[PDB]
């Protein structure tokens, strides 16, 4: 009579499971008078629980009812016990209680199927339920972004030219970069040595992989899986992708090129913000004294009242629609690289034997993803300022201003949104109101959202690592101001797009 | 590139294994890795792909849906039947016969 | 009350909205 | 994880021997599972 | 029988019976 | 054929309690029938509130599936059984367990208490019986006899005291004493899963799949046959006025006359929202103490509280 | 949302000129099962749709359609009689269409089309 | 100012969506899993 | 007329799969902290 203790809990659970299955069907729903095949029925039981954990449909062509809802009852509930340990060893693990290693390592297995289960279903449900950026949401985002490049006479970056002078140059860039992953050399394996001789190839004879890559640039539009995994950071997880290495040179030689037009002709306003000027903390100082230096910007005597706001996009990267974004694309560079882009987006996704197709969101691990992501960013960007406190901010084309900087006092002053940065998907705003602007905000929120009982207090969130004296007073006027201005600035943003 | 012979042997080993053990299949053949071979599996040898010619329902439904979703050949194949590489191929074709 | 052999997929031992043509279109105009 | 008293790990004369009479036996099961009349192995394998 | 036949021959064993068999055992 | 059956109103759906996280696998009412106790897979005990249906309490010591429990009349203790072959004494003062009882070899199924004495017997899938003294976490008798999995223990105060169900389909009645099978009953044809014992009648019934059946103490001789449900029964249960109440596991329930074996209702419920069809099924009934209402347990997660009409006359729901 | 010039026109032009659509409306029948034609297993939906997230949920199982001249041969359980009117006289003809149905059928059905009118017996030993 | 913005009033009648309330069998598809899915991965 | 995903709700609601007779409690988290005993003594 030993008992179950920590190593046998998995073992007892299928023990018990098919102990009761043997019982309660195949000898009370039994007229399989000889043997009722008990061991083939339990194979089907087992079958039926790789095909969840594959997300397969599973199906058995003529297998009598009874069988099958005793099949599917006993699925659901091996499916359910599966589940919720998932569920109680993430939060052990999030707060810090096991330093098991064999547990960290089932739950990222079983957090990485669960995740490709629900992947999987987002985009079968985007084909059935529709795009969900409607007609009069996608033609005004295009129509606003053609407004915004052609009032900074944009010119388009052209297709990559095969007698072009820097080819060379943002090939050697970008065969360093794939190099640097490879620094260390250890035992690697067989992919990663085909990684490693492609990229020494391609330094032997520079002008051989140019061609190839401007091939692929014209004629490939189907391309191969991707892999995916999970990086354990113990409080979320971290998606990583695998490309295959020939598709990696072609993708590092075109985000290099295409960063390099981007910036050469100033398609990002100096709001979009991993700047090669400065880093993070002389951010954080050039904001800081950017705040400082706005005019009068902390006297209170007549009323006015300062919000510094910041927030997320919450589902950027998830949410790109793949045919708005060829066409907003195409408006930015040739059409042959605009199409690459958007069919590169559109593969194939495999975890051992999961296998399904990205048709929705946009894949990060390619290594153009960071173009595109801040250049949809910038559409955004527009949605929330506007065209005309956005192009005041970017200042003429023909004399930008810089990080925050008004060409003038009285452009400064004239809109409450004074200072704007956005980080990848980090949106730091800073407003600045007169006290009849306060209260028209006050009032257009109070009026929609009635506060009767004084709730407003109760949501907010102040810091609360600095003492007392130092966090925020919750003051009606100001946790109304905060709310307003913040119902304000989610009204911007269509909610099939993003949101906050 | 596959020569008709290791995809024979391809052939045979899938028939014998089954399509998930791509590891000792890919340990059958010389120069092949199990991500080749699956991949070859489900472009070309699989008797479920068709080659044959495009009926023009299948033309007009290629037309259509190659304009309504520009560029996204593997959601645009399993509409219609065919693999991407063949929807292209087929698509451009047709392109160029029309231009 | 006779129950298939099991054969199996692993033992050896489509829809789309009509709005997606509203969109395309809409954007192409 | 390993374990005591084991030899090495097989050199590539040695695997590829054990591929080559592998995708033999192989080719001798589908010959059968078709059942083909024709085939015949000579005295030099 | 299939019926409501004699219930006091149904009727259950009374609390003195019931009292020495708990004490007994 | 017999006298015509006695008027029994018809019983209504009136609650659903939605708080488990797996099937549903046992019920038991306070004795000052103030709330109850449900056990189930997902290896909580919950205590709920009879009126409101309130979650008063929930208790997590088990390490599999909470498959009997049972609440003491004559303590505050409460025990249950799970399939992790241990068996707990929770105290109802503290919250917390106090006692263990070591000693089975595989899942406990159920078990009871002796409404005298300090003693508890639990049934276990090593075909056999135990029964342990209260206080002393081993078991002062393992009765055995049966050939396979045990499934369903009753234990009265009169004699026989202890009533055994198994899934060699047959019955036996042991003396508890001796610890030694004074009868076996060997009328069913497949598995017993439920038996019952009349509150006062000196009469029990014990039902399997081919048919509910009635037979007569000590001896155990046969009574009469109730047939109509056709189904993997799970659960009896009696009403002190002749209701039987037979809940079966493909989630049908019939109600009968004790008396004359005339089924007279059948509820067919519907299974809670995000459900399949195929997981309807009720693992445990239980009558109240008032015996005013009747809570099942259910495959579904869910508790389902029936209560009697009112509105109901033999000429509106007349006897067949 | 009249937001600008362009965005005005195109949807004015959008909204008169374009129909609804043909071929992803065929793609976004079930043929239902009377007391008859039910079969002892099901469609399947509801195991693919529960082991499958990239289905639409379907929790009520629904019985298959067992079959069709299958379903008529468990009926045709009595026999068959022809006379063949051949030159030699009539060729009086029994058959056990209930053990033989799909054969049966065969022969009485190209007898009923009369296509072994003129059918000559080529070989005699 | 606020003439410049394309997006009106995107939420009038947002009022709570009583999912947070409805409790589905399912493991999958009910709040708890969404909620835990949104907050851990990524 | 579009639902977006975080919405889409399969599985028609409780009180349409019983009716407006029976009423449905959903009871997570409960009442009554663990220190609080069910059966109060006596003192
Ligand atoms: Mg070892």
């Amino acid at each position: 009579a030993k008992t179950v203790t920590k190593q046998r809990v998995e073992s007892h659970f299928d023990l018990e499971l098919r102990a009761a299955v043997m019982h309660d069907i195949l000898d009370m729903m039994p007229e399989g008078i000889k043997q009722n095949k008990a061991r083939t029925i339990l194979q089907h039981l087992s079958e039926a629980w790789r095909c969840w954990k594959a997300n397969i449909p599973w199906k058995v062509p003529g297998l009598p009812t009874p069988i099958e809802n005793m099949i599917l009852r006993y699925v659901k509930a091996k499916a359910d016990w599966w589940t919720n340990t998932a569920h109680y060893n993430r939060e052990r693990i999030r707060r810090g209680a096991t330093v098991d290693k064999t547990v960290c390592k089932k739950n990222l297995g079983r957090l990485t199927r669960l995740y490709l289960k629900a992947e999987q279903e987002r985009q079968h449900n985007y084909l059935k339920d529709g795009p969900y950026i409607t007609a009069e949401e996608a033609v005004a985002v295009y129509t606003t972004t053609v407004h915004w490049l052609e009032s900074r006479r944009f010119s388009p970056i052209p297709f990559p030219p095969l007698s072009y002078k820097h080819d060379t140059k943002l090939l050697i860039l970008a065969l360093e970069r794939l190099k640097e992953a490879y620094s260390v050399k250890s035992r690697l394996n067989q992919s990663q040595r085909e990684e490693l001789g492609l990229i020494e190839q391609a330094y032997d004879n520079p002008h051989e992989a140019l061609s190839r890559i401007k091939r692929h640039l014209l004629t490939q539009r189907a391309f191969k899986e991707v892999g995916i995994e999970f990086m354990d950071l113990y409080s979320h997880l971290v998606p990583v992708y695998d490309v295959e290495p020939l598709e990696k040179i072609t993708d590092a030689y075109l985000d290099q090129y295409l960063w390099y037009e981007a910036d050469k002709r100033r398609l990002f306003p100096p709001w979009i913000k991993p700047a090669d000027t400065e880093p993070p903390p002389l951010l954080v100082y050039k904001w800081c004294q950017g705040i400082n230096n706005l005019q009068d910007v902390w006297e209170t005597s007549e009323g006015e009242c300062n919000v510094m706001l910041e927030s997320r996009f919450e589902k950027m990267y998830e949410k790109i629609d793949l045919t708005l974004l060829n066409r907003l694309l195409r408006l930015i560079v040739d059409h042959n690289i605009a199409d690459y882009m958007t069919a590169k987006n559109n593969v194939v996704i495999n975890y051992k034997d999961m296998n399904h197709t990205n048709s929705y969101g946009i894949i990060r691990g390619l290594q153009f993803a960071s173009f595109i992501v801040q250049y949809y960013g910038l559409v955004m960007d527009l949605l929330v300022l506007g065209l005309h406190r956005a192009s005041e901010m970017a200042g003429p084309p023909q004399m930008p201003n810089d990080f925050l900087s008004f060409q003038d006092i009285a452009t400064e002053a004239a809109h409450p949104i004074r200072l704007f940065c956005r980080y990848i998907d980090r949106i730091h705003i800073f407003f600045r109101f007169t006290a009849d602007e306060a209260r028209d905000l006050i009032q257009r929120y109070l009026t929609e959202h009635p506060d009767p009982n004084n709730e407003n207090i109760v949501g907010y969130n102040n810091k609360k690592c600095w003492p007392r004296d130092a966090r925020m007073r919750l003051m009606k006027h100001d946790v109304n101001l905060g709310r307003a201005v913040f119902w304000d600035i989610k009204n911007r943003l269509p909610r099939s797009v993003t949101t906050v | 590139v596959w020569r008709n012979t290791e995809d024979e042997i391809l052939k045979a080993a899938v028939m014998k294994y089954g399509k998930n053990q791509w590891s000792r299949i890919a340990s059958l053949l010389h120069r092949k890795s199990a991500k080749q071979c699956k991949a070859r599996w489900y472009e070309w040898l699989d008797p479920s792909i068709k080659k044959t010619e495009w009926s023009r329902e299948e033309e007009e439904k290629l037309l259509h849906l190659a304009k309504l979703m520009p560029t996204q050949w593997r959601t645009i194949a399993p509409i219609i039947g065919r693999t991407a590489a063949q929807c292209l191929e087929h698509y451009e074709f047709l392109l160029d016969k029309a231009a | 009350w006779k129950i298939p052999p099991c054969i199996s997929n692993w033992k050896n031992a489509v829809h789309i909205n009509e709005n997606f043509a509203k969109l395309a279109e809409a954007l192409y105009i | 994880g390993g374990k005591t008293g084991s030899g090495g790990v097989a050199s590539s004369s040695e695997s590829n021997r054990d591929r080559r009479e592998r995708l033999r036996q192989l080719a001798l099961e589908t010959i059968d599972i078709n059942k083909d009349p024709y085939f015949m192995k000579n005295h030099l394998g | 029988e299939v019926m409501n036949a004699d219930d006091p021959d149904l009727q259950r064993p009374d609390e003195e019976a019931i009292k020495e068999i708990t004490e007994k055992t | 054929t017999m006298p015509k059956p006695q008027w029994h109103p018809p019983w209504k759906l009136y609650r659903v309690i939605s708080g488990h996280l797996g099937w549903v696998r046992c019920i038991a009412v306070e004795p000052g029938n103030q709330w109850f106790v449900t056990g189930s897979a997902d290896r909580t005990i919950k205590i709920w509130d009879l009126a409101s249906g309130k979650l008063k309490l929930s208790l997590t010591g088990h390490i599999s599936t909470v498959r009997g429990v049972i609440v003491s009349t004559r303590s505050p203790y409460l025990f249950s059984c799970g399939e992790d072959k241990q068996v707990k004494c929770w105290d109802l003062e503290y919250n917390k367990v106090i006692r263990h009882y070591h000693g089975h070899l595989s899942a406990v199924y159920g078990l009871d208490l002796h409404p005298t004495i300090d003693v508890l017997v639990t049934c276990s899938r090593d075909s056999t019986a135990r029964i342990w003294d209260v206080r002393t976490k081993a078991s002062v008798h393992t009765l055995s006899g049966h050939t396979n999995a045990v499934a369903t223990v009753r234990c009265q105060a009169a004699e026989p005291q202890i009533i055994t169900g198994s899934h060699d389909t047959t019955i036996r009645l042991w003396d508890l004493v001796a610890g030694k099978t004074r009868v076996t009953l060997t009328n069913h044809k497949k598995s017993v899963r439920a038996v019952v014992l009349h509150p006062r009648h000196y009469t029990f019934a014990s039902g399997s799949p081919d048919n509910i059946k009635q037979w007569k103490f000590p001896d155990g001789s046969f009574i009469q046959n109730l047939s109509g449900h056709n189904a993997i029964i799970n659960t009896l249960t009696v009403n002190s006025d002749g209701v039987l109440v037979s809940g079966a596991d493909n989630g049908t329930m019939h109600l009968w006359d004790w008396r004359t074996g005339y089924n007279f209702q059948r509820v067919h419920a519907a299974v809670q929202p995000g459900s399949l069809d195929s997981e309807s099924g009720i693992f445990a009934c239980a009558f109240d103490q008032s015996e005013s209402r009747l809570l099942t347990a259910e495959a579904d997660k869910t508790i389902k509280v029936y209560r009697e009409d009112d509105t109901a006359t033999e000429e509106t729901h007349p006897v067949s | 949302k009249n937001t600008n010039a362009e965005t005005r026109e195109t949807l004015q032009e959008l909204y008169k000129e374009f129909k609804g659509d043909e071929i992803l409306a065929a793609t976004m029948e079930k043929k239902k099962v009377d007391k008859l034609n039910a079969a002892h297993y099901s469609t399947g939906k509801v195991s693919a749709s529960f082991t499958s997230t990239a289905m639409v949920p379907e929790t009520t199982h629904e019985a298959a359609a067992i079959d069709e001249d299958v379903l008529r041969y468990q009926f045709v359980k009595k026999k068959g009689y022809v006379r063949l009117h051949t030159n030699k006289g009539d060729l009086n003809l029994e058959l056990h269409c209930d053990l033989t149905p799909k054969t049966c059928e065969n022969f009485i059905r190209l007898c009923k089309k009369h296509y072994y009118d003129g059918t000559i017996f080529h070989r005699s030993i | 100012w606020d003439d410049d913005v394309v997006f009106k009033n995107c939420a009038k009648g947002v009022d709570d969506q009583k999912k947070d309330k409805r409790f589905v069998n399912d493991t999958l598809r009910s709040e708890f899993h969404k909620k835990f899915m949104e907050k851990y991965i990524k | 007329e579009v639902v977006l995903h975080e919405d889409k709700k399969y599985y028609p609601t409780a009180e349409e799969v019983y009716g407006p007779e029976v009423e449905t409690i959903v009871q997570e988290e409960d009442t009554q902290p663990l220190t609080e005993p069910i059966i109060k003594p006596v003192k």
